[PDB]
RNA sequence: UGAUUCUCGGAAUC
């Protein structure tokens, strides 16, 4: 999966490391600047500057390139590229955070509110959990706001010990958008407001004591509170951010490789405010901008409401979004995808197939596939298969050999001919008795999935069994149900020897049956049975004939 | 045909782990993506030709593996990043227990 | 100088070689995997010691294929150089920028300059040498270098070394 | 750690059976090895299948297999196909 | 005597419709809830906010948020939830994965 | 596929502190005095010198032509020749390296005998030396003190230069022949 | 052990832990007018030494965190005075099996 | 959510049910280690019926004319009665018994005898009826020791549980109990040879069935419970389609949110 | 709910 041979080591994924990137990582990794904030167009000499999107970094137009990575879009993952900014930003996300660590330190020298010195911090120093330590943390030293230099030790309130300095009052601290504002209280009267310049968070930040981080909920490796403030901003790679060509003389560039123009725009003008006629505070205006794009290319649906619509009205996907649940690639894409090898049509009762057995249209099974090994156990029954085209039923469509390469049986000039080699792969048509997973949602039960034994039929409609009916759930009123094909030898395996219908027979949700008779059979059966009722020879002969097991001996 | 999450936990609650991985890969995104023995990621700058396999900043040759996962997934953790978040993937236990 | 380290390698077989003599092309296949590899790690690969007592241990089956995993631990014979180490080996090529001595399975060379001044270069020789006062060097000579520095690469590992010092030249 | 992760083959505590999981997934594994062109060790009494062969080789218990039994602590257990009862 | 009423409650429930649960499950259930400590509820507010690992988590209700925070606090995850290795493209320690299997050499050569 | 050794090292992230390497006794982390066995006891790091070694390959390059049979049923330019062979027989070929080892370490071996190198051991191990310099003492000619802790400056203390002389001695005297 | 009527003073109350290594505990009349120890619903807990808890752990392979944690401030708890760390069995009847065994440490 | 939230609970290796911390959650899955699929509503005589009935059934008296074994039962009839190192066994056993009906009118205050239990017994026997086409007529050839000494033996090799020490031991007592005391209440002396006449080769048979159907009958680690009960839960509820409290689906809402103001909280006082 | 078909919103199905 993924082919081409790489002569690295495979492992399994065994443990996942969470943290924050370091401005510097964030250059380490990059293998692009991105100065530009267009797209291409070497001057409308279709190509790609070296500006945004591909500036070495991943690439487009079926070529190979890729600095000189080569392997062309399909094998090379994307390679992420940066951009400088040109002052520090929040992180949309993280500003709560920032917020309450601000709440928990003084400004000025950088330093805990609280020592092993007062008590009441004591003891939520030993609460071994970095969430419930620094939640408990914040809610003994959010009140005081002076940073004391001399305190009463574990003796006499009457001796003052000491310890850091410089008591410089602690201003509160709220929310305003995306800038976080604190009034100082001076006595005689009256406040004091100032806006927190990043720069000067992030300082005070840097400073924090290394065994501070830990007190506090952090990382001294993989997240150091100094990197919820945003200086170098990674930019993810063409297959993150894809486009969409109609052709060649057509756009078609995505919705983040948008904002992105966007944060280089007002990060580019904002520099050169800063080396120019410098209105020292009509920068803000266009700062606070670039607090702006960078907050909203990560999240779009915040409080201080300005969706910061692109130009149509429309929204725009912000990165939070794409992940957010149901549709979304954790919810939608990973817990859940679509699959390949599967069928759905519409469902029938048929009084004749074992109750294991599903009737499958042999318009499907000449669609559906199951790859078989060429072994000499079967070489023969296989070279007929292949032989037969995919168009008879009992057949084939795809023949692969080692040299990993598929051979295309319906038109392919060997068609005919071909000898196979052990070894090689035969992509045939599922056959009677193939084990298949059949089923229909909504699923809630083990049973709304079973393993069945495919039963090729004419008319297109999936023939189950009638007694099978209740634990899918279903009835005929033109239902529909899915039809999976396993793939592995080892897979059947699990489908026939846990899945299979017969095992499903005895519920463990209610340690009884689940399966029973009903309609038709069930009322005739009481019929059937009465002293009054009797049958005659002639009859009672086709009878016992129809039990597929009699003796026969009537 | 869609397997979603309903159709998942009903292959979990069977205990039929090799297919239910199955649909989820073979049958599906399935990809191979190489990563640093170091740091977590998916710098790692593989020619898979002339065997190269470097990735500075880390700057490695030595220590480099191959793994398995859904394409969807790799995105996941590109995203992640573009979030400025480290999602680290890490071929062996150190925390134990 | 030389080492004998304790390694081990991880093999992936394939379910064809599941016979009866399966210890046998698991080893054999770990020789043709090592004997003859370098890494910077590991310097030169020469020789496993002890073939008898390979141990293999329980291999795991891979899941998705048969193949079957076996983390073989073995011991053998290594040879790294090092900066400031001194062995002594036979010449091999020379040129006008220098000689290049050949210690073991490595090449290591000496420039022009990293020798003495009263040692010259001369073009017009058969074969190709370096003269001295007393002593005349060219191919077969037999030297003592002192290794300066290394620089690993691909499958082989070479170094530049001086004999500008004390007790290092001829023999 | 672990050969110290390795319970001792005495001292051993799981069930001497094999779990339908286990057989079943044994079954499956040798299927797909037998299917690999892995070497067959009963005599195919004309058989063809693979997953029928393994029926058949777990069948004489003359499957080459051991399953390890991780414990929720990481130490395991050790069983081979020849040493677990298959009543199921 | 708490654990006692919460399932006695939820029993009544699948009760008085006259349907029938074995015991086991709504002990199971009713049991998840009571262990960690009190009542933990199976909202995004109780059971989402233990010590399981955060991909875990992160499939249900919180995502992005839960993920930040999760970075933030240079998370590990083990893998051992189902989840995780779902989202991985990894078998899952689940019936059939809850082992290793092995070709014992040694029994490979008295089958012959 | 590579090779492991053993020893498994937490490298948590910051892969920054590559030393020199130098006969500083300062050689890479790899081969440090105290390593690990696959028994998972510690083991003093093994240092071969010439000869020492060409008779460590040799021996179980031998051992093999005989184990590579037993399956197979169901005087210095002279030993040039011998071992072109052994190794004809039971290595890949294609190891050109081994080749070169051989002659390298047939050539510029310091002895012949496995009694001789077995004295040369028990001798020089006995100073309490760092095995790579025992090594290099086994394996370059030394006449002066000075020749020796100069030609393998991680000495200069570690030992009186009249004992190094006598042990020097003692060398040139077991030295066999050719 | 301490029973007010109707409430100790918070200036009282923060004297407690304050002479180790023996300790105190304020208890109610009217939360001990009844024990609730004999309610049908509670089955009945039992201290654990420091030896049957070291082994009870080893005997079933677990770290301290991964057992069933019952409150500090538990009723029962505080009945038998349990304390940051030790351990209680609880034994109650069952519908499935005669009586069941389940282990409780304490948070 | 029932689903999350039980997700990663599984019967692990050891027989306890955990998740993925590998947090004890069940020490023995469901409280007897017993998979779902086995088990049917099976019937503890033991607990109903009056004292008097109790001793007519069950009560062996080997010293009474009235009380005894009539020896057209046993083989060895006539030639046990008196006995008194019999007497002893056969006492030990009725005590045992008893202290059983005690023990179940305790876990199961209402009187109810009817509940779920691993391995039916009820037709075991009857197969072991017809199938060593037994006669009610002439005599057993099982000792006394025969039976009672078999049965005692049959509870050792119930093994949920395996350990090689006392904790683990104790638990295995404790999540067989209830089924032994049904195991008692239908092998008991008189019930055996007076309701059905088995042979000495019938019951060495019904016990090695008893016995391997029970092993089939345990949980099999591997077993994803957590999923399993989730689903078993949450699938009746979409069944529901609807003396005055708060019903069901809201209810039920109510009670996994863990909500403080319940429309009905009432509150029944004895 | 979940899924499907429709054609970024609307429609449909059980
Ligand atoms: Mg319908
Ligand atoms: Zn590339
Ligand atoms: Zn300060
Ligand atoms: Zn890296």
């Amino acid at each position: 999966v993924g082919q081409q041979y790489s002569s690295a080591p495979l492992r399994t994924v065994k443990e996942v490391q969470f943290g924050l990137f370091s401005p510097e990582e964030v250059r380490a990794i990059s293998v692009a600047k991105i100065r530009f904030p267009e797209t291409m167009d070497e001057t409308q000499t279709r190509a790609k500057i070296g500006g945004l999107n591909d500036p070495r970094l991943g690439s487009i137009d079926r070529n190979l390139k890729c600095q000189t990575c080569q392997e062309g879009m399909n094998e090379c993952p994307g390679h992420f590229g940066h951009i400088d900014l040109a002052k520090p930003v929040f992180h949309v996300g993280f500003i709560a955070k920032i917020k309450k660590v601000c709440e928990c330190v003084c400004m000025h020298c950088g330093k805990l509110l609280l020592d092993e010195h007062n008590e009441l911090m004591r003891q939520a120093l030993a609460i071994k959990d970095s969430k419930k330590r620094f939640a408990a943390i914040w809610t003994l030293c959010k009140t005081k706001m002076v940073c004391e230099t001399d305190v009463p030790s574990e003796d006499d309130p009457t001796q003052l010990v000491s310890r850091g300095g410089c008591g410089n009052t602690q201003p509160t601290i709220r929310k305003d958008g995306l800038k976080l504002v604190g009034s100082w209280k001076k006595d005689r009267d009256e406040p004091e407001l100032r806006v927190l310049s990043t720069e000067e968070i992030l300082n005070i930040f840097k400073h924090i004591s290394v065994k501070d981080f830990t007190s506090l909920g952090f990382n001294e490796v993989f997240s150091r509170p100094e990197w919820m403030i945003l200086t170098c901003l990674p930019v993810p790679p063409p297959p993150v951010r894809p486009s969409i060509s109609f052709n060649e003389s057509q756009r078609g560039e995505d919705d983040l490789t948008f904002k992105l123009a966007d944060i280089l725009k007002a990060n580019i003008s904002l520099e050169t405010l800063e080396h120019n006629g410098a209105p020292h505070h009509a920068i803000e205006e266009a700062e606070s901008l670039l607090q702006f794009h960078v907050a909203t290319y990560m999240d779009n649906d915040i409080a201080g409401q300005p969706q910061a619509l692109q130009k149509s009205g429309r929204p725009v996907k912000s990165i939070r979004a794409r992940l957010k649940g149901k549709e979304g690639r954790i919810r939608g894409n990973l817990m859940g995808k679509r699959v390949d090898f599967s069928a759905r049509t519409v469902i029938s009762g048929d009084p004749n197939l074992e109750l294991d057995q599903v009737g499958v249209p042999k318009s499907i099974a000449k669609t559906l596939t199951y790859p078989e090994v060429v072994t000499p156990y079967n070489i023969d029954r296989l070279t007929q298969l292949v032989r037969n085209g995919p168009n008879e039923h009992p057949g084939a469509k795809y023949v692969i050999r080692d040299s990993g390469d598929r051979i295309d049986l319906r038109y392919s000039k060997r068609a005919g001919d071909i000898q196979l080699q052990y070894g090689w792969k035969v992509e045939r048509h599922i056959m009677d008795n193939d084990p298949v997973l059949f089923n229909r949602q909504p699923s809630l039960h083990k049973m709304s999935m079973m393993a069945h034994r495919v039963k090729v039929i004419p008319y297109s409609t999936f023939r189950l069994n009638l007694s099978v009916t209740s634990p899918y759930n279903a009835d005929f009123d033109g239902d529909e149900m899915n039809l999976h094909v396993p793939q592995s030898e080892e897979t059947r395996a699990e489908l026939s020897q846990l899945c299979a219908v017969p095992l499903q027979i005895v519920s463990p949700q209610s340690n009884k049956p689940c399966m029973g008779i009903v309609q038709d059979t069930l009322c005739g059966i009481r019929k059937l049975t009465l002293r009054d009722t009797f049958i005659e020879l002639d009859q009672v002969l086709n009878m016992l004939y129809w039990v597929p097991d009699w003796d026969g001996v009537i | 045909l869609r397997f979603g999450e309903m159709e998942r936990d009903c292959m979990i609650a069977h205990g039929a782990a090799s297919f239910l991985k199955e649909r989820l890969m073979e049958a599906s995104d399935a990809f191979r993506v190489h990563i640093c023995g170091i740091c977590g990621l998916m710098t790692v700058i593989a020619k898979l030709n002339h065997n190269q396999f470097e990735c500075k900043g880390c700057d490695n040759k030595i220590d480099i593996y191959q793994i398995h996962i859904p394409y969807a997934a790799k995105l996941l953790f590109q995203e992640l990043m573009a979030m400025n978040i480290t999602p680290r993937l890490y071929t062996d236990r150190s925390r134990d227990f | 100088m030389f080492f004998i380290k304790d390694l081990s390698l991880n093999i992936t077989l394939h379910p064809s070689f599941f016979g009866p003599r399966m210890k046998q092309y698991l080893k054999t296949k770990l020789l043709e995997e090592v004997e003859g590899s370098c890494t910077g790690k590991f310097g030169y690969i020469l020789c496993v010691l002890d073939y008898d007592n390979i141990d293999i241990q329980r291999g795991r089956i891979l899941p998705t294929d048969g193949s079957a995993e076996f983390n073989v631990k073995y011991r053998a014979v290594v040879f790294k150089p090092f900066k400031g180490e001194v062995v002594d080996g036979t010449v091999v090529s020379c040129s006008q920028h220098g000689f290049e001595v050949q210690v073991g399975p490595m090449k290591v060379f000496v420039t022009k300059h990293l020798m003495p001044q009263d040692l010259t270069f001369n073009a017009g020789s058969n074969p190709p040498s370096y003269q001295s006062s007393e002593d005349v060097i060219t191919i077969k000579s037999r030297i003592r270098v002192k290794i300066e520095g290394c620089i690993s690469q691909v499958s082989s590992i070479h170094a530049i070394g001086s004999i500008k010092e004390d007790y290092l030249g001829a023999i | 750690t672990l050969k110290e992760k390795a319970i001792p083959k005495d001292q051993r505590a799981t069930t001497p059976y094999m779990t339908k999981y286990e057989r079943a997934r044994i079954l499956g594994t040798r299927a797909l090895q037998i299917s690999m062109n892995a070497p067959v060790f009963v005599d195919l009494e004309g058989e063809t299948d693979p997953l029928r062969i393994a029926m058949k080789e777990l069948a004489e218990k003359k499957i080459p297999l051991v399953i390890r039994r991780y414990l929720p602590d990481g130490s395991f257990e050790d069983w081979s196909v020849e040493e677990l009862i298959v009543d199921l | 005597a708490g654990r006692a009423a919460l399932y006695k409650e939820v029993y009544n429930v699948i009760a008085s419709d006259g349907s029938y649960v074995n015991y086991r499950h709504m002990a199971l259930l009713v049991d998840v809830m009571t262990t960690q400590g009190g009542l933990t509820s199976v909202t995004r507010h109780g059971f989402n906010r233990s010590n399981t690992g955060a991909l875990m988590r992160c499939s249900f209700e919180e995502t992005v948020e839960i993920l930040f925070e999760a970075g933030a606090s240079a998370e590990l995850d083990d893998c051992r939830g189902v989840s995780e290795n779902v989202i991985l493209g990894q078998m899952a320690p689940i019936g059939t994965g809850a082992f290793d299997v092995m070709i014992d050499e040694e029994s490979l050569v008295k089958y012959m | 596929v590579s090779t492991s050794t053993f020893q498994t090292r937490r490298r948590r992230l910051k892969k920054v502190e590559e030393e020199e390497n130098a006969a500083t006794l300062q050689l890479g982390q790899e081969f440090q005095l105290k390593q690990i066995n696959h028994q998972g006891e510690e083991e003093e790091l093994i240092a071969l010198n010439l000869s020492e070694a060409r008779l460590v390959i040799k021996e179980a390059l031998v051992e093999r032509r005989r184990a590579f049979k037993r399956s197979q049923k169901k005087t210095r330019e002279k030993e040039l020749e011998s071992i072109d062979v052994l190794l004809e027989q039971t290595t890949g070929g294609n190891n050109k390296d081994l080749k070169n080892t051989m002659q390298y370490l047939t050539n510029f071996s310091r002895f012949r005998d496995q009694e001789t190198v077995g004295a040369v051991i028990q001798l020089l191990k006995s100073t309490g030396l760092h095995p790579f310099e025992v090594a290099q003492l086994g394996s370059l000619a030394c006449d002066t003190a000075d020749e020796a802790k100069t030609l393998i400056p991680s000495l200069n203390n570690k030992i009186s230069d009249d004992e190094l002389e006598r042990i020097l001695k003692e060398l040139s005297n077991l030295e066999t022949l050719y | 052990i301490f029973v007010y009527q109707n409430n100790i003073t918070p200036s009282a109350m923060k004297l407690v832990p304050s002479i180790p290594p023996a300790t105190i505990e304020t208890f109610n009349e009217a939360a001990l007018v009844v024990n609730i120890t004999h309610h049908e619903l509670v089955p009945k807990h039992i201290r654990l030494s420091s030896d049957e808890k070291r082994e009870l752990l080893k005997r079933y392979r677990l770290k301290e965190s991964q057992l069933p944690r019952i409150q500090r401030a538990d009723p029962v708890a505080l009945y038998l005075g349990l304390k940051r760390g030790e351990v209680v069995k609880i034994i109650r009847k069952s519908e499935t099996s005669g009586r069941y065994a389940s282990y409780r440490i304490c948070m | 959510r029932l689903v999350k939230a039980l997700e990663d609970i599984m019967v692990h290796y050891d027989n306890t049910t955990r998740n993925s911390l590998g947090n004890v959650i069940q020490f023995i899955y469901g409280e007897d280690g017993m998979d779902a699929a086995h088990i049917e509503k099976q019937s503890l005589d033991t607990i109903g019926g009056s004292d008097a009935a109790f001793e007519k059934r069950y009560r062996v008296d080997l010293l009474n004319t009235d009380h005894t074994l009539d020896p057209s039962l046993l083989e060895s009839g006539s030639e046990i009665l008196g006995d008194l190192k019999l007497q002893v066994l056969l006492d030990e056993e009725y005590k045992q018994l008893v202290k059983d009906r005690k023990f179940l009118r305790e876990v199961f205050v209402d009187g109810e005898a009817n509940w779920p239990l691993p391995v039916n017994i009820r037709r075991i026997i009857q197969n072991a009826q017809q199938t060593f086409h037994i006669d009610h007529t002439k005599p057993s050839d099982l000792t006394i020791k025969d039976i009672v000494l078999g049965v005692k033996d049959l509870q050792e090799n119930l093994l949920v549980l395996r350990g090689k020490n006392e904790i683990i031991q104790n638990a295995q007592r404790d999540a067989v109990t209830l089924f032994c005391c049904l195991l008692r209440s239908r092998l008991a002396t008189r019930r055996v040879l007076q309701e059905y006449r088995l042979t000495k080769q019938a019951f060495d048979w019904v016990l090695s069935n008893i016995e391997a159907q029970f092993l089939r009958s345990v949980v099999h680690p591997g077993e994803m419970v957590g999923v399993l009960a989730a689903q078993s839960i949450g699938e009746p509820a979409t069944q529901m389609t609807l003396k005055k409290v708060t019903s069901g689906v809201p209810r039920l809402k109510e009670i996994l949110n863990v909500a403080k103001n319940m429309k009905t909280p009432s509150l029944t006082v004895y």
